[PDB]
RNA sequence: CCUUCUCAAACAUUCUGUUUGGUAGUGAGUGAUACUCUUUGGAGUUAACUUGAAAUUGCUGGCCUUUAGGCGAACAAUGUUCUUAAA
């Protein structure tokens, strides 16, 4: 988990004031006009919204998708394991959606997809699915079927 | 003195920080009044090669946009030579309140013709000059409490001195 | 504790590169200082003067003793520091972090400026500002009145200094710093007396405010020192003249 | 396969449309000067701070 | 209904990278990003050459 | 001299080597191999007592790298130049810059990479090896060039091709596009690389012999060889097919009693 | 069963035997430690081989490890069975080269040369292309 | 969880030329044609290919120094010991 953090701040979204402010730079260069050039290769982030987030899968077009453990209406996240089981997308169940909003800048977000990488992180992404289809596909499965708790307090 | 002082641990700056930032302020616009009052920039420029040679008053450079007598030029077009071995600070300032000019070697080595008077405390004087009077430097203390001139004999090294005891 | 596993693969990583880049220094050096310059890169030295992406302007060395003021920085990110650069960080007594000192610049000095450049800062002060750190810090390791005597006392008594200096007969603490900007007759008798520096740290740090400082300086400091491993790096100077502003 | 057979839409390939008329709302609200440039913002704040 | 200043100066670009012809400026890279449709680009360079430049 | 009589004699054996005869649809690389021409050169410690990742560029009469182009076009591996170049050198040089000064003389530089790019873009060992076989002609600055051995993998040092080639935008203080502009008109058509490992032996990759006049090989190989000799000294020459044994054309005896 | 000898795969650049003791330590007492290394460069072949003095420590050490992402590529380990045991492996340096004089005068080999020309002229026969030189 | 030697000199003025020096590697595997000695111990070189930094034990070069270091540096050499990246 800390490793996959340090994989997604280096796809934070870009903010409000950072959006706001490259749009005062581009907007004075056409002002004085100083139309510079015409390129920008594409901006490459997380996604955070979650129909968004589902609309990315069915395609399939997420990469990795991180899944908060704890949403009061948990029924807005129960199909999606079963849903990137099936669609074979590499999910993981990350703990805490404020750990997701923080790196979104939102409050909570509660999930996280992720589609394109830069082609010097590529290789950091497929070590990384291999290293969460090890660690979670692995040695949760045969348990996810079996009832949990039960046991009284 | 500009001497480095063990810091108390029994005291607690944070009282001394709000004095101070209170008292900066209310003598900054003081010194406002006082530099317009007195018709020059407040903002007082400094060459930064002769704040290299000495960080003072005399690093900076007062622009333009009688003296009262006699303290005020007193020692009126008087050239001194501090030493090397003197404090250079507040001999700077009393000859600065005088009007008098000031060289000391020790801003030579950052890098003398009409210097008369050698401000120094050391009991063995090499160079000897004739012509360069040989002064400890209480004259120019006792000189400006008096106001007036007093005779350097006392001041010549290695004489004793009278035991100053300030107008107070 | 239970260290980690990563920082124990990030310091073996960061001290092979030093000792590799320590290694190319002495071979480097030792074919320039026995005069076998046949197939190396270059045969004569340079500087470099940071001033204000800001204007990097370099020299060749000047085979000239200048005095210097050393600063120690704090050393890249997870290093165990090479016992070679040891050696003479505990000469010149710079372990115990943020401690410059005032060296002699010679020719038989310049080839540690090469080793220990990953570990400190360089540069040409002024008469002000070896003023200001001699008449505000230094302490003197002193035989006093009675005493277990690892003892240290600020610079006050002109006339303890005079005491044990009277055969060089040097008096009056401004004298020191005289002859420190002079080297005349003698610097190092003023270098060993003055044998401590302590500088405080810049930024407090702990607490909301200052650690964006922190950030801002790091961010400055990556900006400034330049880590060449070439075995000819042109040496780094920077205006101690604004360093001092910060740190004293 | 996914499950539907949506056509890609034109937008997705190129630079964003909707990014480029809001920089043509604050060229025309500098153009009007009631959108001060940054550089001009930073003279202005170098100066009143003196 | 006329055109716009910049978007006339884009066609401007066009009309002296490629001359006329639209299979090249179609597969343009630089000045097409937006990738404008093969026809759309006709449209707007013969409005643009009927207001200015024959 | 060497007797040019005896490299044309040699050269038309090889010639009439090569020339001698369920089938793959794209052919062998192999088949690739039996027809290119490597100089071979038997000398006395040719080690520098040391390992020498740096190419020699020898003068040569005719370019071998334009017949390479042509081929290369029929060729499924298409011939790509290669520069590795500074942050400010990029910042400041451009790619039609480049393009208005090659199509002059009819060449073309395919791209240009920052060490910056080497050690983030590339900083992986299937990738990188797969961007460097894309190439077969490598240049970099000679700043950058004792900085490489580090980003471009040992990989790239074991082939000709995928090793780089020393070369140099300035000439004063700051660079010229005019000195990197001639100067890799210098390095593409009148010079050639060459290796320099460790023991008595040199390996020299001079090219297929569809590409040139097999007296116009001949006369490269002479001028090469003469340059040789007169830098080293050299216990023999044999020059080959990879496929082929070796051919004895010049030798210096008296070079072996001159070693001890 | 499984013995308290290990098995390391896909070890970092410049990670060593002696971060391998340093480490594995915290788990618990080791028995022995060795690295496959490369016989011309003393360089690693990436995967190495740990033995404690408790099968258990072992098999606790061999859990929190086995898919354990470290510095770029991850690590995979796993214990041995019970019948296995640790054979042939050195901490190879960089065998630097030597350089020995050749044993025969200048004009035996002079000789030779002159009988290795011939023969190659004698192979160009064989092959056999004409070749008068 | 770190980031990799991002230039030197000489000559020359040609609006920049000419010469010279400066580079230890990712491991494993395939494999052409050979070359050189060594005194059989092989050693050092030579085309070409593969591979998600992949991964299972190739048994103990030599010489020199000190109690590990150099052979790409011989009175040559080296250690894991920097705290406001804390708690």
């Amino acid at each position: 988990a800390a490793e996959t953090f340090k994989l997604f701040n280096k796809y934070r979204p870009e903010t409000a004031a950072e959006k706001k402010e490259r749009l005062t730079k581009e907007a004075a260069a056409v002002a004085e006009g100083k139309s510079k050039q015409d390129a920008s290769p594409k901006p490459y982030a997380v996604k955070y919204g979650l129909n968004h987030v589902v609309a990315l899968i069915e395609n399939k077009k997420a990469k990795l998708v991180l899944i908060a453990n704890d949403v009061d209406p948990i029924e807005l996240v129960v199909f999606l394991p079963a849903l990137c089981k099936k669609m074979g997308v590499p999910y993981a169940i990350v703990k805490g959606k404020a750990r997701l909003g923080t790196l979104v800048n939102q409050k909570t977000s509660a999930v996280a997809a992720l589609t394109e990488v830069r082609a010097e992180d590529e290789a950091a992404l497929a070590k990384l699915v291999s290293t969460i289809d090890a660690n979670f596909a692995d040695k949760y499965d045969e348990v996810k079927k079996h009832w949990g708790g039960g046991i009284l307090g | 003195f500009k001497f480095p002082e063990n810091i108390p641990s029994d005291v607690d700056f944070r009282i001394m920080l709000t004095f101070l930032e209170f008292y900066s302020t209310l003598l900054h616009f003081v010194l406002y009044k006082l530099y317009t009052d007195s018709g020059l920039i407040y903002p007082p420029k400094l060459d930064l090669k002769k704040d290299k040679i000495i960080s003072g008053l005399s690093s900076y450079i007062l622009e333009s946009r009688k003296y009262d007598s006699p303290v005020a030029s007193l020692f009126s077009a008087f050239v001194f030579y501090v030493s090397r071995e003197v404090p250079i600070d507040i001999l700077e300032f009393l000859i600065l309140s005088c009007g008098g000019n000031v060289i000391s070697e020790a801003a030579m080595d950052q890098i003398m013709s009409k210097v008369t008077h050698q401000i120094v405390d050391r009991p063995v004087l090499k160079n000897k000059v004739a012509g360069r009077t040989y002064i400890q430097p209480q004259w120019i203390f006792d000189c400006i409490n008096k106001g007036e001139l007093v005779p350097a004999n006392k001041y010549l090294p290695g004489e004793a001195l009278p035991p100053h005891l300030s107008p107070w | 504790k239970f260290v980690r596993a990563e920082s124990i693969v990030a310091k073996t990583l960061a001290t092979s590169r030093e000792k590799e880049r320590i290694k190319r220094v002495s071979i480097l050096e030792d074919k320039k200082a026995k005069n076998e310059t046949q197939h190396i890169a270059s045969g004569k030295d340079f500087i470099l003067k940071i001033t204000e992406g800001l204007i990097r302007e370099k020299t060749t060395y000047d085979g000239k003793p200048a005095l210097l003021f050393i600063v120690r920085v704090r050393g890249p990110l997870a290093v165990n520091i090479p016992n070679k650069a040891f050696k003479i960080l505990s000469l010149l007594r710079l372990v115990e972090t943020n401690t410059g000192v005032f060296v002699k610049l010679t020719k038989n000095v310049y080839p540690l400026l090469k080793v220990i450049a990953p570990y400190v800062v360089i540069g040409k002060p002024s008469l002000s500002s070896i003023r200001s750190l001699i008449q505000k810090r230094g302490r003197i390791i002193y035989k006093g009145e009675n005493e277990a005597e690892p003892h240290e006392i600020v610079l006050n008594d002109n006339n303890i200094v005079e005491e044990q200096l009277g055969d060089h007969g040097i008096i009056c603490v401004e004298d020191i710093i005289h002859e420190i900007a002079t080297m005349g007759e003698s610097f190092s008798v003023c270098n060993f007396f003055l044998q401590p520096f302590k500088l405080n740290r810049e930024v407090s740090g702990f607490g909301s405010l200052n650690r964006l400082r922190k950030i801002k300086q790091r961010e400055a400091e990556s900006r400034t020192r330049q880590f060449s491993n070439a075995a000819t790096a042109p040496v780094i100077e920077v205006d101690i003249d604004s360093l001092l502003a910060k740190l004293n | 396969m996914p499950l539907t057979a949506v056509p890609e839409p034109k937008r997705r390939f190129v630079p964003s449309k909707n990014e480029a008329k809001r920089v043509m709302k604050i060229v025309r609200a500098i153009r009007e000067g009631r959108i001060i440039p940054p550089k001009k913002l930073k003279e202005m704040k170098x100066x009143x701070x003196x | 209904r006329s055109q716009s200043e910049r978007e006339e100066e884009w066609l401007e670009k066009l009309y002296k990278k490629h001359g006329d012809d639209y299979k090249k400026m179609f597969f343009d890279k630089k000045l097409n990003i937006y990738q404008q449709s093969e026809g759309d680009l006709k449209r707007r360079l013969l409005r643009w050459k009927k207001r200015n430049g024959i | 001299a060497i007797p040019r009589e005896r490299v044309i004699k040699a050269v038309n054996e090889l010639i009439k080597f090569t020339s001698k005869p369920k089938n793959l649809l794209e052919d062998d690389e192999e088949e690739l191999k039996k027809d290119l021409q490597l100089i071979v050169v038997n000398n006395k410690s040719f080690t520098g007592t040391s390992k020498s990742f740096k190419l020699k560029l020898l003068n040569v009469k005719h370019s071998f790298y334009k017949p390479w182009k042509e081929a290369s076009a029929t060729a499924v591996k298409d011939f790509k130049v290669l520069l590795i170049l500074k942050d400010s050198d990029i910042k400041k040089v451009s790619e039609d810059d480049l393009f208005d000064q090659l199509d002059s003389e009819g060449i073309k530089v395919d791209e240009i990479i920052c060490g910056k790019d080497l050690k983030t873009v590339y900083k992986a060992y299937e990738a990188r090896n797969a961007f460097i076989s894309q190439f077969s002609l490598i240049l970099a600055d000679d700043s950058i060039v004792t900085s490489l051995p580090k980003l471009m993998g040992g990989k790239a040092y074991n082939k000709v091709e995928t090793t780089p080639i020393s070369i140099r935008t300035h000439a004063n203080k700051e660079f010229s596009l005019t000195t990197l502009t001639n100067n890799i008109k210098k390095v593409y058509m009148n010079q050639l690389p060459v290796k320099l490992p460790r023991g008595t032996t040199l390996n020299v990759h001079l090219g297929n012999l569809e590409w040139l006049r097999p007296e116009e090989f001949v006369d490269n190989v002479e001028l090469i060889s003469e340059q040789l000799i007169k830098a080293y000294q050299i216990r023999s020459i044999f020059i080959k097919t990879n496929r082929s044994p070796v051919l004895p054309l010049y030798y210096n005896q008296d070079v072996l009693d001159e070693l001890e | 069963e499984y013995s308290g000898i290990i098995y390391v795969s896909r070890l970092p650049h410049g990670f060593h035997e002696k971060e391998l003791s340093k480490y594995f330590a915290q788990f618990g007492d080791l028995k022995e430690v060795r690295l496959a290394r490369n016989k011309k460069t003393g360089n690693s072949r990436h995967y190495g081989f740990l033995e404690f003095v408790n099968k258990e420590d072992a098999m606790i050490a061999q859990e929190s490890m086995n898919n354990y992402l470290l510095m770029g590529h991850l690590l995979q380990v796993r214990v041995l069975p019970k019948g296995a045991k640790i054979e042939k492996l050195y901490k190879y340096k960089k065998r630097v080269l030597v350089e020995k004089g050749i044993t025969k005068p200048v004009k035996q080999l002079k000789d030779n040369m002159k009988q290795k020309h011939e023969e190659r002229i004698k192979k160009l026969a064989k092959s056999g292309i004409e070749f008068k030189w």
